[PDB]
């Protein structure tokens, strides 16, 4: 069978499978942006058209955020080791598994459909109040998707901790890193479907929370409540990666293990405490903002442990191996670049610095160098690890420098300009501007085109 | 073992209702021959013919009550075997920690294939490293790359099949003289009168031997409803 | 206990990591060979020496922990396990007999006082010319 | 000399050790529940306190303790019948005792005493008790 | 922190004052793709893969002793590319400790 | 000190020999346990109550057999014989007699090494420790390098 | 013979092995005298905060025998 | 467990091999292509082959 299989390194291969899918819809969102953004003017969406611009940019954001990137580190990756880590015949839950991948998929039909039949109209992808209440249906389709994403997310969460109960060897710093992410889910899912649940009040039951004398800042707290969280649980998993490959490419014994998983744990606890650094702008209590700023900053220690005990993984490695292997080379490079993503965003993290760069293009950028490149990279990194593994061929990539380079050169010709047009200032969620903003945004376009090309050399 | 679930009712006795109603074949059915509810049902019926003979008892020898109760005498070869049947099933839910193996004393991995999945984490204290995974195969006496600790793969396997209770019980245990059904018409009696059954086993074993039904009150109890 | 443990809890399966204290030390003891004298370099290593059944403490512990699970009468235990075990329904009966007991009487008297002057008989008076009851928890005003 | 033997526990799930032959044969023995009886002796606190639950129980056990009876609790149910043959039942188990005990080692002949009194033993295996549990009063009285 | 066994000198002084280190080669082999036969029908090209996994190999020393296909996690142990039923008999983690019990010994 | 004292399986014994808990419905019927103490007789009191197993006296002279061919056996089925043999005391017995599996090296099939091998071992025990001496060294060199 | 009735008995200890379970010098088996001392002050501060709501607000104006600067002019 | 899921089974053999009718062995499809070009580069890299082994692995033009 196809559809009823509960073999859990078949589902694994199943969500790897569908984020590359909804990944191409993903890719070619970015695409029309960045053409789009190419000068000023109308290039590819007519002035009468613009609401369609408003949808490219949410959906775009939702998509890789929930239905690619998440899909792809915690459930593609984990669920196809994670049982063969903890030297376990197969997964706690066999039918829950099946069933969270199939929840994917219908939510993703879901999603599409509202794009054809509904009205095209964007609120972005942080659904703020009350515009995201006085939308069309479409609003309320991308809200269905959610919740059932939702739904697939814990219990796939509740999965995971279970492994606990089973596990017959050593808890590696691969599995501390997806027990973790699985505690950050059952703790801020349950607290996202409240305020959702709101939004949907306001929009289809009469509901008053987001209409006067009802604080539409509550969205915010709620949601960015989630939001951080989410952010984590979707790089530590990536930290996870990269961990096992520094060791396994290196023939290294991982350096500080305890300390790498308590780093882990660190992460979590403080993640959870910091939200607010998203709501700086709103007018916040100054003791509130002091707070918020105070501990945002000291996330940069446990992450800045964890970047540190990964180079001397690689420090002193033997030369005679051949270290132009596709994964090794991804797995630094997440080194080099996340460390550029985590600066930028210490650099907003001080709330009179975020003044000037809220809703700007640096912040786009910042997230782009962690998610768009850092993240992509530790899954490919992840699964050209595991390739033997998991069988898979048809494609030149395991030793090809030549991708390597081209992605990392063009990839950074798209988002380094993003940095630069922040202090200019070009605004986000936006597709026309001034004039003078043209040759940065033209040289970020051109990145876009460019990286394109190089995905079909793959094959 | 910790690993297992609780008891059943079955895992102490068997209701009488599964025991074979062609008793006279039953009791000269060879030991290789029988399936498990017959084992079973051979040994309680003997056994418990002669001990409910008290008087035959004390000229019995141990060898010869050993056999009728159906328990093997042991020898090294079988205390070899099922030993490593227990250590194995210890192993199926518990953690594995013992000496450090030498080519003298390798670790010792029980298996039943021909492979099983090792780990070597050194020695004691400031000896012990990393998790080193490797495949154990027979016939190989294999060496941790780390710490030099020797391994060895040890095969529960005799004769085209692998070591279980009953495969130990087949291959060592000799069945003695055939059983004599006068024994068991002769402790019937004994314990069995004037509709009193002190022996319910040997009453419905008699009433199988006669043909079923023939004893007072055996064709009320086999008559059921659904 | 309501919540089951596998280390104190274990009611799923009943293992007990030591056996009973009733048992002499000669016919069962817990298994801690840690105290074991050094072995004479003269004598040679015969079992496999891993931990396990060949252990006869560790042997008479699994084969009691399938044992004990038929006895002929119940193992009474002490008032004390006994008021443990059901803890949480004891106070919740006790908790019901103070809200009817305790709870029921003061909250009408509240209520008939109220009819008469308005408010509460915990509450100030008010002078504002506003009508109603007002507050209950006069503390958290 | 006495050998070694395998007693494995479980229908599914068989968990062998070694054991004691005789230790074996004993323990098969007690589980002929027909044949090996426990019974039960009585002491003065435990009899009054048995008044608490069952005044009957508690006249029969009285007339078992001053006799000094090891007794079936069925059989003390009819205790007022069966006192004769209760009372000769003590004298023959105590001289069979006695005998056996004070016999030398490796004599193994079998004592001499009235079977026909003791039960269960094929000379008696035991009468046909009727139910107890039937009342007997009218409630309206 | 570990930093290798600890050794003692009287282990490093050698019985033969020509014993040098062992040069015996620990790369396994030349690789590539496996190759199936297009005359090998499905069940004739699983046994082929069987055959040529990596994590079955092995280098044997000069006394006769192999030292094997190691990795640092459970993931390169099972088949490439992986079964469906990996892990049929447990995966043995072997502790290492001090204490010992009697009956293990014989006099 | 499982389960509350309550043990998983137990024995129900009763006086109507055509009685059935499933089928009848009446409500004067009293059960007993496995020692006969009818069901209105608490535990607390009954466990008190001392209960010996009574063999029949055809059976001494086979349990005076078992002590003298095994001495460490004979007080408790002196005690058997006697009527002064509790349930705990069987279970003492029982466990006292039990022994575990035992497993003989000398019996394991060894991987095949030739003679030539066999007397290589000192050799490559030699080697080991000279790789372990090289690598703890290696450590404090590059540890002071890279650092 | 004597016995004990099972009810009154008393618990039964842990087990002394290499893996001793001992809360005896914890501490936490039950409240201690501090935590009702904590009860105490609850109820004190509760009622002197009604009783007394000019507390709070008191009067600079001191005179202090002795002066300021004595043991009995700082309480 | 008596009658429960083999911890271990043997494979059973494989089924009967098929020759065409003049004894040629019948081929199956091959996804392992001998693409033609004149380009016969050979490419060895040392790779990694657990902790203390590697592999020579080649990538060959064809
Ligand atoms: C008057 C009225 C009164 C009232 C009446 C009320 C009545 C109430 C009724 C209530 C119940 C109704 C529902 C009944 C459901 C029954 C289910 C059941 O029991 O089935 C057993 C049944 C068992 O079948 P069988 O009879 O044994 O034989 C089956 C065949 O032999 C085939 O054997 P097989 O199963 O091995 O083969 C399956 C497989 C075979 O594989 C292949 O076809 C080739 C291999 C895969 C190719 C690559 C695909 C892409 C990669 C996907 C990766 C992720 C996969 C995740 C797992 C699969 C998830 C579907 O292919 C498929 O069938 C699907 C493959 C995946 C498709 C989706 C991939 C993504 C596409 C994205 C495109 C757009 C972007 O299940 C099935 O096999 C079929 C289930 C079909 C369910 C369809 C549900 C679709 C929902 C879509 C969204 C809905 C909303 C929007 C729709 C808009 C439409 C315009
Ligand atoms: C307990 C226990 O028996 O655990 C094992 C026991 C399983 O028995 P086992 O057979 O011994 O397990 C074998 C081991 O797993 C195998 O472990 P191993 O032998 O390889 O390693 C030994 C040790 C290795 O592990 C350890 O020793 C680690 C112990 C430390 C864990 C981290 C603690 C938190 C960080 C420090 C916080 C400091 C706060 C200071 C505040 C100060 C304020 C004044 O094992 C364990 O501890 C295993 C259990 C680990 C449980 C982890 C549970 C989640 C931890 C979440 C951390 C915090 C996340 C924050 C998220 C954001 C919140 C806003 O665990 C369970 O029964 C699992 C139940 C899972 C339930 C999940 C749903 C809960 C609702
Ligand atoms: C605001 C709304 C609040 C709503 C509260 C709802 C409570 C519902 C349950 C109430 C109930 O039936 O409790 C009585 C009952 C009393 O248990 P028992 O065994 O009879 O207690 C015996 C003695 O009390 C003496 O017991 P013991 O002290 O010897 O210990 C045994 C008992 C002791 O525990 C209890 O008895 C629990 C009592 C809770 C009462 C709440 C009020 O253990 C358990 O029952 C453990 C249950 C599993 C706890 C898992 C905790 C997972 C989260 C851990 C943190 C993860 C994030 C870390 C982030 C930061 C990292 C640095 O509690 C339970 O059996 C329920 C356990 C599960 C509750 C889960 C609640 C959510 C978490
Ligand atoms: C996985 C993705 C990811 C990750 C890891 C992070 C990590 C961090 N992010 Fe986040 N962030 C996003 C994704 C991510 N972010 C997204 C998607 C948004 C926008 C959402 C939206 O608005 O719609 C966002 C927005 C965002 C803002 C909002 C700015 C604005 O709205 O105007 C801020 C500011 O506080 C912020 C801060 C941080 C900080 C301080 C970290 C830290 O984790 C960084 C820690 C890492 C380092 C600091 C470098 C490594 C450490 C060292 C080298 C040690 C030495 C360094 C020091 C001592 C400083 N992020
Ligand atoms: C992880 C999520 C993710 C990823 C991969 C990307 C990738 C890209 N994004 Fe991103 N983007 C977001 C999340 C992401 N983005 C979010 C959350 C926003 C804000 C939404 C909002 O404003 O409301 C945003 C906004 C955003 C904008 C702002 C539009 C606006 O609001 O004004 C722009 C264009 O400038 C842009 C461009 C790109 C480009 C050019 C790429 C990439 O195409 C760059 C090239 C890289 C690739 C083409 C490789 C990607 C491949 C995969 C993702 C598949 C991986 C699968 C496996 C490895 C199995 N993005
Ligand atoms: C020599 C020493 C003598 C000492 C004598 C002590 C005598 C003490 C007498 C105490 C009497 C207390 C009476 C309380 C009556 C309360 C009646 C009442 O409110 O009933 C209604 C109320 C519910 O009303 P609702 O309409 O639902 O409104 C409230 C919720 N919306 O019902 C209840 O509260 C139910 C509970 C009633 C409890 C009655 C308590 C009676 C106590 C008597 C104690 C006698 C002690 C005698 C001691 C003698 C010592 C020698
Ligand atoms: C207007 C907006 C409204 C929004 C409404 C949102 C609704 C959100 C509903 C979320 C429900 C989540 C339920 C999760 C249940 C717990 C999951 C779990 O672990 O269950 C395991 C357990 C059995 O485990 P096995 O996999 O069979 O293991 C076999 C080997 N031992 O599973 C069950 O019994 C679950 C049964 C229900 C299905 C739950 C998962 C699928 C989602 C159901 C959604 C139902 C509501 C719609
Ligand atoms: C993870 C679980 C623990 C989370 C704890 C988070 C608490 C962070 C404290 C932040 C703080 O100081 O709160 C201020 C901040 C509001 O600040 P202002 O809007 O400026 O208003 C102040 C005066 N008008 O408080 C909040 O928003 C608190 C939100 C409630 C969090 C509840 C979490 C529940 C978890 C279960
Ligand atoms: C998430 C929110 C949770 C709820 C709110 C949390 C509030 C903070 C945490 C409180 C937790 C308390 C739990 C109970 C602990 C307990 O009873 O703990 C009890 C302990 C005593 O322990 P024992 O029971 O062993 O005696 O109490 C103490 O240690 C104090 C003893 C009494 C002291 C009396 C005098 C106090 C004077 C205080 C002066 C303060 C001046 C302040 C000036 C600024
Ligand atoms: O979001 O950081
Ligand atoms: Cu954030
Ligand atoms: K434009
Ligand atoms: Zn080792």
């Amino acid at each position: 069978f196809y559809i009823l299989v509960n073999n859990n390194k078949r589902i694994g291969i199943y969500y790897i499978k569908l984020s590359i899918i909804i990944g191409i819809l993903g890719i070619v969102l970015s695409y029309i942006i960045r053409v789009e953004l190419y000068n000023s003017g109308n290039r590819i969406i007519k002035y009468d058209n613009v609401n369609y611009y408003n949808m490219v940019i949410t959906l775009h954001g939702l998509l890789m955020i929930f239905y690619i990137i998440m899909p792809g580190l915690y459930g593609g990756i984990p669920l196809y080791i994670l049982p063969i880590l903890s030297v376990i015949t197969d997964i706690v839950l066999p039918r829950i598994n099946n069933i969270s991948i199939i929840i994917v998929l219908i939510s993703y039909i879901v999603v599409i459909n509202s794009i054809v039949i509904e009205y095209n109209i964007g609120t972005g992808w942080t659904l703020y109040p009350p515009l995201s209440i006085i939308g069309t249906v479409i609003v309320n389709m991308i809200l269905y998707g959610l919740i059932i994403i939702g739904i697939s997310s814990i219990i796939s969460a509740i999965n995971f901790m279970n492994i606990l109960i089973v596990i017959d060897g050593i808890i590696y710093v691969y599995i501390w890193s997806i027990i973790i992410t699985s505690v950050l889910l059952i703790i801020s899912l349950p607290i996202l479907n409240g305020i959702l649940l709101m939004i949907l009040s306001d929009i289809y039951f009469n509901s008053i929370y987001f209409i006067l004398n009802g604080d539409v800042v509550l969205y915010q707290h709620l949601f960015w409540y989630f939001g951080h969280p989410e952010v984590y649980i979707l790089i530590l998993p990536a930290f996870g990666i990269i961990s096992i490959i520094l060791s396994v490419l290196n023939n290294k014994i991982i350096f500080g293990m305890k300390s790498m998983i308590l780093a882990i744990i660190m992460i979590s606890i403080l993640g959870s405490i910091v939200w607010a650094h998203h709501i700086y702008t709103v007018g916040l209590e100054l003791d509130t903002k002091i707070y918020f700023n105070n501990l945002t900053l000291i996330i940069s220690i446990p992450t800045g442990n964890k970047i540190y005990n990964w180079i001397i993984l690689y420090i002193g490695s033997y030369n005679i191996l051949y270290n132009g292997y596709q994964s090794l080379i991804f797995s630094i490079m997440f080194i080099i670049i996340f460390i550029i993503g985590g600066i930028t965003g210490i650099i907003i993290s001080i709330d009179i610095i975020d003044i000037g760069l809220h809703d700007t293009y640096y912040i786009v950028s910042h997230f782009h160098y962690i998610l768009s490149i850092g993240a992509v990279i530790s899954l490919l990194a992840g699964i050209l690890l595991l390739k033997d593994i998991i069988g898979y061929y048809n494609v030149i990539i395991k030793i090809n420098k030549y991708f390597g380079l081209l992605l990392f050169i063009n990839i950074n010709i798209i988002f380094t300009p993003q940095f630069i047009i922040g202090f200019n200032v070009m605004p986000r969620r936006i597709l026309e501007y001034s004039d003078n903003i043209i040759v940065w945004n033209l040289i970020s376009s051109i990145g876009s085109i460019s990286t394109i090309l190089i995905l079909l050399s793959i094959f | 073992y910790r690993h297992w679930h609780r008891m059943s009712e079955d895992d102490w006795a068997l209701p009488l209702d599964s025991m074979p109603e062609d008793v006279k074949t039953l009791m000269a059915t060879p030991q290789t021959e029988r399936g498990f509810v017959e084992d079973y049902w051979y040994n309680r019926i003997r056994g418990e013919a002669t001990l409910l003979d008290p008087e035959a008892l004390p000229s019995k020898s141990y060898i010869a009550l050993a056999r009728d109760m159906g328990l093997q005498i042991v020898d090294e070869p079988s205390s070899h075997m099922m030993g490593l049947i227990e250590l194995y099933e210890y192993l199926r839910g518990a953690s594995f920690v013992g000496p450090f193996g030498t080519i003298e004393n390798p670790v010792l991995v029980p298996a039943v294939g021909q492979e099983r999945v090792v780990a070597c984490t050194g020695g004691v204290g400031d000896e012990e490293h990393f998790t080193l995974w490797f495949r154990c195969r027979e016939g190989f006496m294999y060496r941790c790359g780390e710490c030099d600790q020797i391994f060895m793969l040890v095969r529960l396997y005799y004769e085209d099949r692998y070591w279980t209770q009953t495969l130990v019980r087949d291959t060592f245990m000799s069945d003695g003289d055939m059983f004599d059904l006068k024994t068991l018409e002769r402790v019937h009696k004994m314990w069995n009168k004037d509709e009193m059954v002190r022996w319910e086993v040997g009453y419905w074993a008699q009433d199988y031997v006669l043909g079923k039904g023939v004893l007072p009150g055996m064709v009320e109890e086999h008559t059921r409803v659904n | 206990k309501h919540f089951f443990t596998d280390g104190a809890n274990d009611y799923v399966t009943g293992w007990e990591n030591t056996p009973p204290l009733k048992f002499p030390a000669s016919v069962m003891k817990p298994c801690d060979y840690s105290m074991t004298k050094p072995i004479p370099k003269h004598w040679k290593l015969r079992g496999s020496g891993i931990h396990g059944p060949e252990n006869t403490d560790l042997m008479k512990l699994v084969l009691w922990n399938r044992l004990k699970q038929k006895r002929p009468q119940r193992e009474v235990p002490n008032i004390n396990y006994l008021k443990d075990s059901i803890r949480l329904e004891l106070s919740v009966n006790w908790w019901l007999m103070s809200c009817i007991f305790l709870w029921g009487p003061w909250l009408h008297w509240g209520q008939e006082y109220q009819k008469v002057h308005e408010q509460p008989p915990w509450a100030m008076k008010r002078i504002d010319g506003l009508r109603g009851e007002g507050y209950f928890t006069w503390f958290l005003e | 000399q006495v050998p070694d033997v395998f007693a494995t526990f479980g229908w599914e799930r068989r968990l062998t050790v070694i054991h004691h032959p005789g230790v074996m044969a004993i323990s098969k023995l007690l589980d002929q529940r027909t044949v090996v009886k426990p019974r039960a002796t009585f002491n003065q606190e435990l009899v009054e306190e048995i008044g608490d639950y069952d005044e009957d129980l508690q006249r029969k056990a009285q007339v078992a303790l001053d006799n000094g009876l090891a007794i079936e609790w069925r059989v003390l149910d009819f205790i007022d019948d069966e006192l004769p043959r209760l009372l000769a039942e003590k004298r023959e188990i105590e001289k069979a005792r006695e005998q056996v005990m004070s016999k030398a080692p490796g004599d193994y002949t079998q004592p001499v005493f009235d079977s026909s009194v003791v039960v269960p033993t094929p000379a008696n295996l035991g009468r046909n008790y009727p139910t107890l549990n039937l009342p007997s009063g009218d409630p309206t009285e | 922190i570990y930093e290798g066994q600890t050794v003692q000198e009287s282990e490093l002084i050698p019985q033969e004052d020509d014993w040098v280190i062992e040069e015996t080669n620990f790369c396994l082999g030349r690789n590539c793709y496996v190759r199936f036969r297009e005359e090998d029908d499905l069940a004739r090209r699983a046994l082929h893969q069987m055959d040529s996994q990596l994590n079955k190999m092995h280098t044997r020393l000069r006394d006769g002793t192999v030292i094997p296909y190691m990795s640092f996690h459970p993931d390169e142990m099972v088949d490439r590319p992986a079964p469906i039923h990996t892990f049929s008999e447990k995966p043995l983690l072997k502790w290492t400790w001090d204490e010992t019990y009697e009956e293990a010994y014989d006099d | 000190a499982y389960n509350g004292g309550y043990p998983f399986h137990y024995v129900v014994q009763y006086d109507d020999p055509n009685y059935d808990c499933e089928a009848d419905f009446e409500f004067e019927e009293i059960p007993r346990d496995e020692f006969g103490v009818p069901a209105h007789i608490p535990p607390e009191l009954s466990t008190q109550i001392r209960h010996t197993y009574y063999v029949p006296p055809q059976y001494y002279p086979f349990l005076k057999k078992l002590g003298e061919d095994t001495p460490e056996l004979k007080p408790y089925t002196d005690k058997l014989i006697m009527g002064d043999m509790t349930y705990d005391d069987y279970e003492e017995m029982f466990y006292k007699f039990a022994k575990p599996l035992k497993i003989y090296r000398s019996r394991l099939p060894l991987p095949y090494r030739t003679d030539e091998e066999i007397s290589q071992e000192k050799y490559v025990n030699w080697c080991g420790r000279w790789y372990s001496y090289r690598q703890r060294l290696q450590g404090d060199y590059y540890s002071r390098h890279y650092f | 013979y004597k016995t004990e009735n099972p009810l009154y008995k008393d618990d039964e200890p842990f087990a002394k092995t290499c893996h001793t379970f001992d809360y005896t010098r914890e501490g936490t088996e039950k409240n201690g005298l501090g935590y009702y001392c904590l009860m105490g002050l609850w109820a004190s501060i509760f009622i002197w905060d009604s009783l007394y709501t000019g507390a709070t607000m008191p009067t600079g104006v001191h005179r202090y025998v002795w002066g300021p600067y004595f043991p009995t002019a700082w309480f | 467990r008596i009658g429960g899921p083999p911890v271990f089974m043997q494979f059973p053999p494989p089924p009967p091999k098929e020759y065409l009718a003049d004894g040629t062995p019948k081929t199956y499809p091959l996804h392992q292509p001998v693409f033609d070009h004149g380009y016969t580069w050979e490419h060895w890299y040392m790779t990694n082959a657990g902790v203390f082994h590697t592999v020579y692995y080649g990538e060959f033009a064809k």
